[PDB]
């Protein structure tokens, strides 16, 4: 009758999960397995996953408490703890054992997938989340690509 | 020289698609030509309201 | 084999197809004959053998710089339901009784953009709910007890005992557990529309 | 399209070599930036004419 | 409302014509690198309509449309009707007055 | 090439603008019922096929 039969416990984090983003490169690689191609603003065929690169570095430190105990006067303001005296609305310790985000560098090779037979000079890089909207957080995505023959077309 | 089968000299397109931002607009057709038609583009127009 | 490289070349010239664009969605020129003036460039093209069905071996890079509390990434906003009016009934005294006709109402809470700490955000979300009670439950009369709703971090309980059921140390455990939220009847919370609930350490046991 | 800044009266230009075969000449005449538009991008922020 | 204020001068406000453009152009994105058209068929999505970012289509058809016609007469289907000035006004023809 | 062009100067900026006068063409190939192919040339200033 209670949460335990819905909701699941589970270990905070700053990141608030993840996703991953689908790159696509839509006048260079042939458009994959079932996709249709698009000028549409979001749905270009997707060419390759990973996770977004912006991860969860566990951190603990005991005197947790503490640090916000002496924040509490550095601050030189009560603004977070109106409550000081209710122990209900009294402000929440701060965790021990909690999360900083890193954003970091990532660089990856995707799988051989196959290339449209000519190329316009003008070409197109996309960066899209889940949703297929494009990521405003993105600073230098970048793409390379080594060409190669798969197989004879002519018999 | 002509059809005496039943055919129209006319078509009208619905979009099958349409897309909108804050400068711009952008609609998808599928332009068809029957087993027995040719089209000249040249007839072609994009019939607008607003 | 080859490289052909997929890079956001800046100078004006393609510049004037990056306007309306940002580093996730733009165009570039991957031709480089350097006495090309990238506009110049950018129209000529790379053409591979028709009688061969083509391969890239296809390399890519990323970087970025998403802030933890924003409101692309749905990491700003959370619904709460709380006390919006507390009323008293005609000729009984005001310290005497307090029972009458309480009322609520669905708001959602946004907090400050760019924001980057775990408890900064729980105590931000809980500003948010004060914000709601200075903006609004003062006025009508709400008495400050009746918060509605609070994020917490302790276990209460902790010191409770068996027998006589209070906590034996006269108070709560100051010691950060794991997030918890704290209701007032009629009143709630709402994630269906926020990554909030994984900062909080809460998920949905069927989550489609 | 070549910049003549104001008041220029030279307009030197060159083009980096390559192949003629079936060049038929040149045509030109001369334009104010403010009555041209960049058609490279969806919208031109700096278009402020009509 | 004062004694001077009834000395006051209106003019006309200078007039200004808006419509389309002759033959529309500017109303389709042509030449125009990240909003080309598309001409496809349903099973292969390659797209027939090959655009570059320094051609000029909406001039090329200016001049066409005068090499198989007569532009001084105006169609409204295609908003046909020449941008033109009056010659009198381009070159001034100062004959004074038969007064 | 090089071309020197010498004009009137003016008080505001302007453009300079060449036509290099040149064959763009395109060839058009329908071998089924579901598709379109098209071959493209420009002979001076080319840009592939």
């Amino acid at each position: 009758k209670g949460v335990q039969s819905w909701t699941l416990l589970t270990t905070p984090d700053v990141t608030c999960g993840a996703e991953q983003v689908y790159w696509s490169l839509p006048d260079l690689m042939q458009d994959p397995v079932t996709f249709r191609s698009t000028q549409q603003v979001s749905n270009y065929p997707v060419v390759g996953a990973e996770l977004m690169p912006f991860r969860a570095k566990s951190f603990y430190n005991d005197l947790a408490v503490y640090s916000q105990l002496i924040r509490s006067y550095t601050s030189l303001t009560h603004v977070f703890n109106r409550f000081p005296d209710n122990q209900i609305l009294c402000r929440p310790p701060a965790p021990t054992i909690t999360t900083v985000s890193e954003n970091v560098p990532a660089l990856t090779d995707h799988g051989t997938l196959p290339l449209r037979s000519s190329i316009r000079g003008v070409q197109r890089v996309t960066v899209t989340d889940a949703r297929r909207r494009t990521c405003p957080y993105v600073y230098k995505a970048l793409g390379i690509v080594a060409p190669r023959v798969l197989s004879s077309r002519t018999f | 020289v002509t059809t005496d089968r039943s055919q129209r000299l006319t078509l009208r397109f619905v979009p099958v698609d349409r897309e909108d931002t804050t400068y711009s607009y952008k609609a998808r057709f599928t332009l068809a030509v029957g087993d027995n038609r040719v089209l000249d583009m040249a007839s072609t127009y994009f019939d607008i309201r607003g | 084999t080859t490289r052909v490289y997929l890079v956001d070349n800046k100078s004006a010239d393609i510049a004037s197809l990056n306007y309306q664009n940002d580093h996730s969605n733009f165009l570039t020129t991957v031709v480089q004959n350097n006495d090309f003036t990238p506009a110049e460039a950018s129209t000529q093209t790379i053409n591979f053998d028709e009688r061969s069905r083509w391969g890239g071996d296809l390399k890519t890079i990323l970087h970025t710089n998403m802030p933890n509390v924003n409101e692309y990434m749905f990491t700003s906003k959370f619904k709460a339901r709380v006390m919006v009016a507390r009323k008293h009934p005609e000729g009984v005294v005001e310290t005497d009784l307090s029972q009458d006709k309480l009322e609520y109402e669905w708001f959602e809470f946004t907090l400050p953009e760019g924001n980057f700490s775990e408890t900064m955000t729980i105590d931000l979300m809980n500003n948010a709910i004060l914000e709601n009670y200075l903006q609004v439950g003062r006025q009508n009369g709400v008495l400050e007890s009746d918060i509605g709703v609070k994020f917490d971090s302790r276990n209460f309980k902790l010191g409770w005992d068996p027998v006589t059921k209070l906590v034996m140390p006269g108070v709560y455990t100051y010691e950060a557990f794991h997030p918890d939220v704290v209701l007032l009847p009629g009143c709630g919370v709402d994630f269906t529309e926020s990554r909030l609930s994984n900062l909080l350490g809460i998920r949905k046991k069927q989550p489609f | 399209l070549y910049p003549i800044p104001a008041k220029a009266t030279n307009v030197p230009i060159s083009i980096p070599s390559r192949n003629w075969a079936a060049f038929r000449g040149w045509s030109f005449t001369r334009l104010k930036t403010k009555e041209t538009p960049s058609l490279g991008s969806g919208f031109d922020p700096y278009f402020v004419y009509s | 409302s004062s004694e001077t204020n009834l000395t006051q001068q209106s003019m006309p406000n200078r007039p200004n014509y808006i419509g389309f453009r002759d033959n529309f152009v500017g109303l389709m994105y042509y030449n125009s690198t990240g909003n080309m058209g598309v001409l496809a068929g349903q099973a292969s999505q390659l797209n027939a309509v090959v655009d570059l970012q320094d051609r000029n289509t909406e001039l090329s058809y200016q001049l066409l449309l005068d090499s198989l016609g007569d532009r001084t007469r105006y169609f409204s289907m295609w908003n046909s009707a020449v941008d033109s000035y009056d010659p009198d006004v381009r070159i001034i023809e100062n004959h004074g007055v038969e007064d | 090439l090089d071309m020197t062009f010498e004009v009137d100067p003016m008080d505001e900026p302007t453009l300079l603008y060449l036509l290099f006068e040149v064959f763009d063409v395109v060839r058009v190939h329908q071998p089924h019922r579901g598709v379109i192919e098209a071959v493209y040339l420009r002979t001076p200033f080319s840009a592939g096929n």
